[PDB]
Parts: C-alpha cells; structure tokens; sequence
C-alpha cells in the first residue's frame, strides 16, 4: 500500500489490431457445375452417368442460393460449411426418376429403383440435389426415352451400374428395363424429377477440390490481423522496395521470422512491421512525499501511445520512450530517478515531476601553467563508511517434502 | 496429475537453486573483497588509491553489521591550497640543485 | 488468449524472468557508473597545451567531431562494429549514461590527470607543471628527478612516438578489441537463438499456435499448446540463466576496470 | 554406361521464401557436389532406358535442335496403375495423368527434311489430371529436377547458355521452380522421351544438408555441400 | 535414429550445451596460460649455486 521512490515496471503496452484482413489469390477456375446441372439431356436412372470433377473451385453461391432446386440435402456436412471445406476428386451422377422415387435416393432406403439401379451406402456423406423437371422432360405422348430397371435377379450393391438387358427369369420372361410415362399432365410425384448427386471420396489424396476463399480489401500503415494465402500474423503492412523473385511469396529475416509478404491478388511486396509495444514504467517519488506519478512507455512514440493517460497535457519524447506527466526543463541536475539515455526524473517545485538531462558534475578549469603549483596549507581528517555484504541466510530445502509433502 | 505437479515443483526448485548458486557466487566475491579490505586497510596502511576510502588512507576500523561488515576509513584530505610559483631546479654556482 | 490462459497455470515464472533481466540491466548501469563516474568535477585542459613537450592531442577531446571524442576513442568506436527481435516481446533498453557522457567523464579524468597528477583523486585538483609531475612519478618508480629533467626531450619524444604507434596499431589491427567484439557477438547470438527457438515443434504438431488452434479441437489444441509452452518456457529460462552468468562475468570485468581506473589513472601503482 | 562429374549443378530453391544477404542451411533432397552423374549419349546411339526414379532425379540435357521432348513417370507403365506423362511437344503441352498402355520403346518420330510419329501408348483410360502450359555443338543447357513428395510432383528448371562439346559445364546456377502438381500417385521408375547428336545426364538426389548463399536480390549465388569434405563441414558449422 | 529425429524437434538446445562446454574447455587453457606463461623467456639457473 506504499511504494518507495523510484521507477517501477508495470503491465506492458501493445497496440491492438484495428481489424482483420484476409488476402487470397483470384478465384479464376470454377468447377463445371453449370455443365453438370444445366445439361440439355440427362442420363437415365439405370444408366446413371459418373463425371469426375477435380482441380477446380466448387463454389455453391449460385447453387445453394438458387430456389430452382426443390430438394437439397447433404448427408455429411451443411451447405453453409460446404463453401469453406476442402475436398478431393468429386464424382457427379445425374439421372431422371419419378417424383415419388426421390425418397429412395436416401441411404438405407428400399424401392425398385434403389434395389435395382441406384443404391447409396449407409455411410454416404455427399450431397443429393433434386428438383422437378416436368416441363423439361415431359412429353404429351409420354417421354419413353427414359428407362428404369424393373426386373433383376437380385439387389445390386451401392455405386454399381447395370447395363445388361438379358431377360429376367421370374420362374415368366420379362425385359429388365421399362420406359417411364412422363407427360405434362402427370400429377406431382409421378412427374419426372431430375436428380444430381454429389459424391466424393475425401482424405485419401492431396486436396484438389476446394471451396471459394473470400478475401477483403488491403489496408496499410495500420496494425491489423492479416492472412496472406494462409500465412497468418499481426503487424503493420507497408509498401517496400524489396524485390522478390517471381516464384517467391514470403520474406524471412536472419532470425527466421516473416518480415515481408506478397499480396496474392496484386503482386506487390509489403513490409511487415510489428505492432508497437513496450513496457510501461511509472516514475514516482515516495507515497508520503507525493501521490502524483509520471508514466514512461519504453521505446514507444506518443504520436502513437494516445491510441491506447491519453489526454496527456505533459508529454516528452525521449530516447528511452516518451514521458507522460513530467515537465521538461532545460536545467541539468544530479540524476534522481534514472529513465535512460541520460534523462532523469525528479520531484521538485507548485511541486511536480520534472524531466531533465542529468549533469555529470560541476565544471572546473584547473589553472594549469608551466611554472605554477598549488600546495595545500591545511588538511581535514575524513572518516567515511564502506558497507560490504559478507554472507547471506542459510537455507536448507527438503526436496522430497517440498515436492511431495507427506504423500 | 501427480506427475504434472511433480514436474512443475521440480522445475521451480531447480530455478531456485540455480539463482541461489549465482547469488552465492556474487556474495562470495563480495566477501573476498571484504576480507582483502580488512587485511589491507585494518591490518595495515594501504597505498592503493581509492581502495580504503577517498583520500590518503590513514587507517580503517571494522564494524560488524547483519550479514556484512562496515569499514570506517580514516583518510587525509588536503584542505586549503595556495598558489605558488615553482621551478624544477635551482641554479647556484653553475650547478643544478634538485 | 488460449495460450495465455494456459500459461497462467505455471505461476510466476515470467515474473521471475523479468526480475532477473531487470536486475541485469540495473547492474549494467551500475557497472558503467562505477567505472567512469570517478570525478567530482568535470575538469577541462587549459587552452594552452604547454605540457613540457608531451603531446596529448590524440587522446584529448576533438571539438570538431559532434561527439567530443578523442581521435583514439573514435578509432575504437569505429573498430567495434555491432528491431528484428522486437517481433517477439524482446526489447533493448538504452543505457543511462550516453556515449557523449561517458566521453565527457573520460575527458574529465584525462584533463584532471594531465593538469594535477594524483591530487584530484585524493581531494581538490592541485595544478603542477607536467614535467614536475613526471619527475614525481620517476621518484615513485625509484629514479631520481634529475634523470627526467635532463632527458625531458627524449622522454617526450618517446611518449609521442608510443602514442603514434598506438594510433597505427588500432587503425590497422582489428583483433585488438576482441573482448568487446566478443561480448557484442555473444549477446547478439544469444538473442538470435532465443528468437530461432520460436520455430521448433517441441514435440507438437506445429510451431504455429494459429495452425494448432485451427487444425485441432480445444482439448487436443490445449495439449499441443502445452507442449509448445513447455518448450518456449525452457528456452526463455535457458536464455535468462546464461544472461545471469554472463552478467556475473561482465560485473567482474567492470569491477576490475574500476579498480584499474582508481589505481592507475587516479594514482601511481607499485603493483607489478 | 558413361560417367561424368556434376561439379556444382543441381542446386534448386528449396522453398518460395525470399532471403536477402543471408546464409541459409537447408536439409532437403539435393544432388551431391561432384556426384557420379550417369551420362547417356544419343547419336548410332539412341539411349532411352527405364531408369529408376528414387528420391528424385536430376535431369540435365545439353540439347541442340530440341531433341528431348518429354518423360514418363509411374510405377508399372502398363495401364495397370496410374502413370504420369509429360511431353514438351510443339503445342500447349499436356502434363496428363492417365492409365497408359505404354509401349516397350516409346519415342517421337520427326521427318528429317516434322513430327509424324508420337508412339507413346495405346489407351488413355482413367484420366485424373491434365495440366497444360507453354504452347510451343550444344548451345542450350536444360537442367531439370523432379521430386515427388506426399503426392506433390515438383519440377525445377533453369536454362543457361553453354558452349561445351560433350561434358557438363563448370559453374553455379540455381534452378527456379516452374510447376508444382498434386498428382497424388506413387513413382518408382521413369523414362525419357527421345525424338527420332543429343546427350542427357541423369543425376540422383539424396537427402543432404546444404548451405545456400542468398544475395541482396534473393538469388542463390553460391552453395556449400555440408558433407563433401571437412572444409565444407566447418563452413556449414560456422554458417559462413 | 528415431530418438535423434525426435530430439531435432527441440531446436538448438544441445548445440548451446556443446558451445558452453567448449567455452569452458577453452577457458581452462586460458587460465593456465595467464597464470604460468608470464615470461616469454626460459631462464635457467647457472650450474654454480
Ligand atoms: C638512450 O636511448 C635513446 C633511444 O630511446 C637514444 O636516443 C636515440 O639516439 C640515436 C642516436 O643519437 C638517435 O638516432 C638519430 O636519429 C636522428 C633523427 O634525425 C638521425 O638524424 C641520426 O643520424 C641518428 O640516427 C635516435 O633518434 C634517438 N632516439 C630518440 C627517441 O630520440 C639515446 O641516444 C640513448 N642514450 C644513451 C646514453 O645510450
Ligand atoms: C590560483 O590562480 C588561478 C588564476 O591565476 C591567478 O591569476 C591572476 C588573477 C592573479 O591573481 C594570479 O596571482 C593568480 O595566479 C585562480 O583561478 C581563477 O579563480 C577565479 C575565481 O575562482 C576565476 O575567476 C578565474 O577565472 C580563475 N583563473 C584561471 C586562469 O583559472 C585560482 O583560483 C587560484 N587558486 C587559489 C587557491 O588561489
Ligand atoms: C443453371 O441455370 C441458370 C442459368 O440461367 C442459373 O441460375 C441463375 O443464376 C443467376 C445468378 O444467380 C440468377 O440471376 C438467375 O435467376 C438464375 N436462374 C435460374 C433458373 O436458376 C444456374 O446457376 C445454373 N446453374 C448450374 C449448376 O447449372
Ligand atoms: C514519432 O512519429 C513522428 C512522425 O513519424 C516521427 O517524426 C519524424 O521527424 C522527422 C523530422 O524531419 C520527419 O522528417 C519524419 O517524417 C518523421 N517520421 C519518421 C519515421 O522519421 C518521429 O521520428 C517518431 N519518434 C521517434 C523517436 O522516432
Ligand atoms: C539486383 O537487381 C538490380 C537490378 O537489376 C541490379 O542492379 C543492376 O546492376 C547492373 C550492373 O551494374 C547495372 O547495369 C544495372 O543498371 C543495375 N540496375 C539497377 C535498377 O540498379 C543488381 O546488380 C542486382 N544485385 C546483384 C548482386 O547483382
Ligand atoms: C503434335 C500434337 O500432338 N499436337 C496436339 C494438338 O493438336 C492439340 O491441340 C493439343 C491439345 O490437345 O495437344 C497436342
Ligand atoms: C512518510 O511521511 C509520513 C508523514 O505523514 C511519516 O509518518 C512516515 O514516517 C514517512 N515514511 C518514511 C519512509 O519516511
Ligand atoms: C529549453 O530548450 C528549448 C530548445 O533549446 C527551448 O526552445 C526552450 O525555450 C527551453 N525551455 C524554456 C522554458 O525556455
Ligand atoms: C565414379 O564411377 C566410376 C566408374 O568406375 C569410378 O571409376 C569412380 O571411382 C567413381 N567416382 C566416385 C566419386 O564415386
Ligand atoms: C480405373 O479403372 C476402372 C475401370 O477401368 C474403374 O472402375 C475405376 O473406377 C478407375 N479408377 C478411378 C480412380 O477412377
Ligand atoms: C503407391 O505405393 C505405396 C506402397 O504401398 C502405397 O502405400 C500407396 O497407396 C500407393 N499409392 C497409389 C496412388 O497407388
């Protein structure tokens, strides 16, 4: 509850990041989702296609947000987290089925379609997309161009396609394939319903399919939380005269720390200056002497510390940081409270803390001459004290008791 | 949990012992200096400048202090200098007198 | 924040480390003070440099240079060659006595010497002709005054030539200030190692806390962050301990330098 | 087989990090200094073996009239497993990854006063990756380094003018990366593609430590092999 | 080899240890030289004692 005269270090100062910026390369190559879904003619259910999708961005900005799809449900992840989840080779399967048979596409479902031409494993994690296409695949005389496996020897395994047209022996000879009666006059549930299923094997190869990576505007001369192509950090970005090679992205100093980065969108080099920080020291005389103090932000500009005693009314930029609360004076005295770089603080007269350049001593000019001598005519017997530590307190510590007392 | 506590407490003890060894070395240096000062200022008159106090050393008196020693250095300090004209030598009879 | 809360479980290790590192800095300031601040007053050499033929021009201050440093002093400062670490909480506090102030103390000591002898180190500076002071010192070493008074020209020429040879040796040989360069190199290398130890996994999945936090859930992230905390705390402890030992050596050297100043500059030593 | 000496060739930038006026020590897969690089001569001679691709392969070809065209990478090379294919034809080259029915002696045929024979495989089934770029004595030196780590196929290249007849030149020049492909397949053997006097050398990378010297411009101007001799070991130990 | 690879993850702790021990070893020779090599001239007593 009382503090002696001196300068004491307290909680450190550090400029907080004003905002967070994210920079990623231009989103150029997108997956052929448009071709996959908006194809003029879709495959049949018994002959469901399998198109491989790889090395592209799978952004669902125009897929999920569109209301054209009447059935959108993913069995492994949410559509909201789909855009920020990296993937691998993507297989797109498209077919047209009856409206009432859309429920059979779910894993662990029954039905002639599910048991004969399209089965999904119970551990399905992809997305199934379906929407009504009555006006697109309905014919007044019956769109018989689409066929479904009506007869088969036994149930088929998931992710299997059957093309054999051999006559099924019921005993009794029936063609395994039957055409759909798609007409514009069909009721809901019997109308044609185009279905596209997004099945992909993941976490078994280098990731070649990834979702969109949004990026924000680039700010400079401000301590921010940057993120350049996954290289996170905090600092002040500033244009630099460093000349990177065309294939180089980051810059590392002699201590293996990032000090220069290249913006993935506009290819320029930005110096990464760390956000300003430093200890906070409080200059004080004794508590009973006075209750006013001066603070020092070591190695910190107070063209900048007001960002964080921000009013000031008494500031002084020194080489050891800048001083707040102490009045700068031209006079030089003996060092009372050391601050650094030859600046000392003292409590003087009304009374206030003064900051000054300390004086090494009184100036003296010896009256030297080649024929002049000074000889003392008197003397003083001087007795001065010298204090020297000789020993300290003996301490014996039982290691076992201290670490594991009684246990 | 016992192992985590053991690790933390053992590291704390190791830090304590290391700092105590360093401070003991410093105190040993101070004690050696104090013993030298005793031998050279209390047991005799020292010609080493600024060793036994400021000025020309006359004698020192030891005084015991808690965990230390206090030396009262008695020195000789010239007080009232006067200005004089001086010459390296004197010519008397064609000879130099020093 | 997660790593900070995890670090809170380790107690006052950081406070101990900062206390040790602050004691080191205070001791450095005390070392400089004890070595150099041995003059009550700032003596200045007289404008007329009539010192009996002895030439102190190359050790006395040179007003032309903004820092009033001697020719030999500037030679030494140029010979000893010496921000980046700031990224990771590493600051370099400036010394209390500036280089100009240390040079002023040295100039005061040298002027007091060449104008008084050993009287300024025992009381008020009493002027004496420099030839007469050198005769006193010849008496001190066991040689009569007449030897100096009859070989003054030769002795002054020998002293001037020796100072010139000191100039040449400093301006040609660089290994002379090897001890000072070694101190600088050791401190820089210790700081560099401390910074470079921030790029070690220490057994964790990665050395980047952001990578750990992003690619792991909170408890596994806590385990890996604890591994990183242990490694970094051990690195900091090793740095602080080696700094304490090196500061002990530097304090021994500074005490020796202060004793040498008192016993050789402020007086004449009979110790061999 | 002919053997020659690769004095200070095969050094490449190990990462896309800029370093200025520093000396960096990297532990990666490099071609050892003064290595016993195997020399293949195609005159009379048409050397084109099935040389293994283990822990990377340094490929250099003192080429004239653009004879070397491409390489084959894979583990079986008979369409039983996926294989990597690169041909630098006179078009936008396809670095194509399919299960190719590779023939015994693949080559390219050029009529001597155009390419009329391509002769590489039979079936391009099961395709997975089709990157495309650069639509197209010894005076041109083409140095190539191929690496296959965690499924990422890395290629480094650098073109420098030379005027040497039948040997590898003496000097230093680092190979900048140009492609990096996530093929994701295993590779054990490789085979060059020869167009019907050209010689190519095949060096093999080994895991070693190198002391790379970066100038103020970020370019690697010199390197030290930390295991060539005790002097280089001391240089690496002092990092100077 | 496995333990060495695992130890490589700790940085330059043991390089620092080796440097410290080497410094101590060199300082021992320095101490002996300072104490004993005070005169660069091997004087020998005359045969007559
Ligand atoms: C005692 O030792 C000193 C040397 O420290 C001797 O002084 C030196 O004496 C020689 C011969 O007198 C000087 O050499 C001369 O130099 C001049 C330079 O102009 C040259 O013109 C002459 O031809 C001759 O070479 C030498 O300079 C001088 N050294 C110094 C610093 O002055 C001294 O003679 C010795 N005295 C006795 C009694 O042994
Ligand atoms: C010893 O002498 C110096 C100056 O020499 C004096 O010069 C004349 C004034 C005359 O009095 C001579 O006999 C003297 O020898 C004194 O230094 C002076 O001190 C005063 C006040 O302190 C100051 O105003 C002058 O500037 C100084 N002059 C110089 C050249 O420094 C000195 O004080 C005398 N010491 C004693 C003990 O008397
Ligand atoms: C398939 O069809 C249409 C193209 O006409 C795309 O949907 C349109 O997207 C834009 C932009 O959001 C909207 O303004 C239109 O209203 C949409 N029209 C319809 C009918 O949806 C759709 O994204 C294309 N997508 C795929 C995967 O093929
Ligand atoms: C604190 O910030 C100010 C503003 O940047 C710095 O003032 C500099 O003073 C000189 C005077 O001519 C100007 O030319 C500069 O443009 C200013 N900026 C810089 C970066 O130098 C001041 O230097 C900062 N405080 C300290 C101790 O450096
Ligand atoms: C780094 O790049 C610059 C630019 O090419 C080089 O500076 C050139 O040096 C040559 C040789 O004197 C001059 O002809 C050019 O006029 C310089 N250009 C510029 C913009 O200064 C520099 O030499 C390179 N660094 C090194 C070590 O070579
Ligand atoms: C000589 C030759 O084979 N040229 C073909 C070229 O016709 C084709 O346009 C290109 C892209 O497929 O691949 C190659
Ligand atoms: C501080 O001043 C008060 C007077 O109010 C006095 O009681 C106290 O003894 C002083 N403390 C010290 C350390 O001087
Ligand atoms: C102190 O020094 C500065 C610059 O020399 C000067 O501007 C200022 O007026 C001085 N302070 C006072 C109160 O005069
Ligand atoms: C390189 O290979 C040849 C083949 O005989 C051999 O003579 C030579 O000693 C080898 N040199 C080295 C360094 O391996
Ligand atoms: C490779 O070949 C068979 C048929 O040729 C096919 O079923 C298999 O899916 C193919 N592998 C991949 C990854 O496409
Ligand atoms: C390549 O060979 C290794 C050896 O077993 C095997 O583990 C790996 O799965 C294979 N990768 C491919 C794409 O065949």
């Amino acid at each position: 509850f009382t503090v002696e005269k001196g300068i004491y270090q307290t909680s450190n100062f550090r400029v907080q990041p004003t905002e967070s910026i994210v920079r990623f390369p231009n989103i150029t190559n997108l997956c052929p989702f448009g071709e996959v879904f908006n194809a003029t003619r879709f495959a049949s259910v018994y002959a469901w296609n399998r198109k491989r999708i790889s090395n592209c961005v799978a952004d669902y900005s125009v897929l999920y947000n569109s209301a054209s799809f009447s059935t959108f449900k993913c069995y492994g992840v949410s559509p909201t987290k789909l855009n920020d989840l990296c993937f691998t080779n993507v297989y797109a399967d498209s077919f047209v089925i009856r409206g009432d048979e859309v429920r059979q596409i779910a894993p662990g479902q029954t039905g002639k379609i599910a048991d004969y031409n399209y089965k999904l494993p119970d551990d399905f994690t992809g997305c199934v997309i379906a929407w009504n296409s009555n006006n697109l695949d309905s014919k007044v005389g019956g769109n018989y161009n689409y066929l479904y496996r009506l007869f088969r020897k036994s149930n088929l395994k998931p992710f299997e396609r059957d093309i054999s047209t051999e006559i099924y022996q019921a005993g009794n000879c029936y063609f395994p394939l039957q055409s759909y009666g798609f007409q514009p006059t069909n009721g809901v549930g019997y109308q044609p319903y185009r279905v596209v299923v997004l099945s992909f094997e993941l976490l078994h190869a280098p990731a070649t399919v990834c979702g969109p990576k949004k990026s924000t505007n680039l700010v400079k001369n401000k301590c921010v939380n940057f993120n350049f192509n996954g290289l996170t950090g905090t600092g002040v970005l500033t244009e630099s005269n460093k000349k990177f090679l065309p294939f180089q992205q980051f810059g590392r100093d002699i201590a293996d720390t990032t000090d220069a980065v290249r913006d993935p969108q506009t290819l320029e080099i930005l110096d990464i200056t760390p956000c300003s920080f430093g200890g906070v020291s409080v200059i004080t005389p004794g508590t009973n002497t006075s209750n006013q103090v001066a603070v020092l932000y070591q190695g910190v500009n107070c063209t900048e510390v007001p960002v964080a005693y921000s009013t000031g009314s008494n500031v002084f930029q020194t080489r050891a940081g800048c001083l707040i609360g102490a009045e700068h004076v031209n006079n030089s005295y003996e060092c009372d409270i050391p601050i650094g770089a030859g600046i000392c603080a003292s409590y003087q007269t009304s009374q206030s803390i003064i900051a000054y350049t300390m004086s090494l001593g009184a100036e003296n000019s010896v009256a030297y001459s080649n024929n002049s001598i000074a000889i003392p005519t008197n003397f003083t017997i001087s007795v001065t004290t010298e204090i020297l530590p000789v020993s300290m307190t003996k301490t014996s510590v039982d290691c076992t008791m201290y670490i594991c007392g009684d246990s | 949990q016992i192992d985590r506590l053991i690790t933390g407490r053992l590291q704390s003890l190791q830090t304590y012992v290391t700092q105590q060894l360093i401070r003991a070395a410093e105190i040993r240096a101070s004690a050696n200096l104090a013993a030298t000062k005793m031998s050279e200022c209390v047991l005799g008159q020292s010609k080493r400048v600024d060793f036994c106090g400021k000025g020309y050393h006359l004698m020192s008196f030891p005084q015991s202090a808690p965990h230390g020693v206090v030396f009262l250095h008695v020195t000789y300090v010239p007080a009232q200098e006067k200005n004089f004209t001086t010459a390296p030598a004197i010519c008397h009879d064609g000879k130099a007198h020093f | 924040t997660e790593c900070s809360n995890l670090l809170l479980q380790y107690g006052s290790f950081c406070t101990q480390l900062n206390r040790a590192l602050t004691g080191i800095a205070v001791e450095q300031d005390k070392n400089t003070q004890e070595v150099f601040a041995q003059v009550k007053q700032i003596y200045k050499t007289p404008p007329i440099k009539d010192f009996g033929g002895f030439n102190f021009s190359q050790i006395l201050p040179d007003p032309s240079k903004p820092s009033k440093r001697s020719f030999i002093e500037d030679l030494l400062f140029n010979k000893v060659t010496l921000c980046a670490q700031k990224f990771n909480g590493l600051t370099v506090l400036p010394p209390l006595l500036t280089d100009e102030m240390i040079a002023q103390y040295t100039s005061a000591l040298l002027a007091g010497t060449i104008t008084s002898g050993w009287t300024f180190g025992a009381g008020a500076a009493l002027q004496i002709p420099f030839a007469m002071q050198m005769a006193y010192r010849f008496n001190g070493i066991g040689v009569t005054q007449n030897v100096l008074y009859e070989n003054q020209k030769l002795i002054a020429n020998q002293f001037n030539s020796a100072i010139g040879k000191i100039q040449d040796s400093l301006s040609s040989t660089a290994s002379a200030l090897g001890k000072l360069q070694d101190v600088v190199n050791q401190n820089a290398q210790a700081l560099n190692t401390l910074v470079k130890q921030l790029s070690s996994n220490f057994g964790a999945i990665s050395s980047v806390l952001n990578d750990i936090l992003s690619r792991l859930d909170p408890p596994e992230a806590e385990v890996q962050i604890d591994r990183l905390i242990t490694g970094r705390l051990q690195s900091l402890q090793t740095y602080v301990t080696q700094q304490l030992i090196r500061a002990a050596e530097i304090r021994a050297s500074a005490n020796l330098a202060a004793t040498k100043m008192s016993e050789c500059v402020l007086g004449q030593s009979k110790r061999v | 087989p002919a053997y020659t000496n690769s004095f200070t060739r095969g050094v490449y930038y190990p990462d896309k990090v800029f370093r200025s006026s520093v000396l960096h020590s990297t532990q990666d897969l490099f071609l050892p200094f003064f290595s016993n690089v195997t020399w293949f001569h195609a005159i009379k001679r048409f050397d084109n073996p099935v040389l293994p691709f283990n822990d990377g392969v340094y490929f250099a070809s003192t080429e004239k009239s653009n004879i070397i065209r491409g390489w084959i990478f894979g583990t079986t090379l008979d369409s039983k497993t996926q294989s990597l294919l690169i041909v630098n034809n006179a078009t936008n080259v396809v670095i194509k990854v399919c299960e190719f029915q590779f023939c015994n002696d693949p080559f390219l045929g050029v009529y001597y006063h155009m390419e009329s024979e391509f002769r590489v495989y039979s079936s391009a089934n099961n395709c997975t990756f089709e990157y495309v770029s650069q639509p197209f004595n010894f005076k041109n030196l083409r140095e190539f380094v191929f690496k296959n780590i965690d499924g990422y196929f890395k290629i480094y290249s650098k073109h420098t003018p030379i005027n040497l007849v039948r040997d590898l030149p003496q000097g230093f020049s680092a190979l900048e990366p140009l492609v990096d492909l996530p093929i994701g397949i295993n590779i054990t053997r490789f085979q060059t593609l020869l167009a019907l006097a050209a010689a190519y050398y095949v060096g093999y990378l080994q895991p070693r430590t190198f002391l790379l010297k970066y100038n103020e411009n970020g370019t690697i101007t010199d390197a030290v092999d930390c295991a060539l001799d005790p002097l280089s070991e001391t240089k690496c130990t002092l990092k100077s």
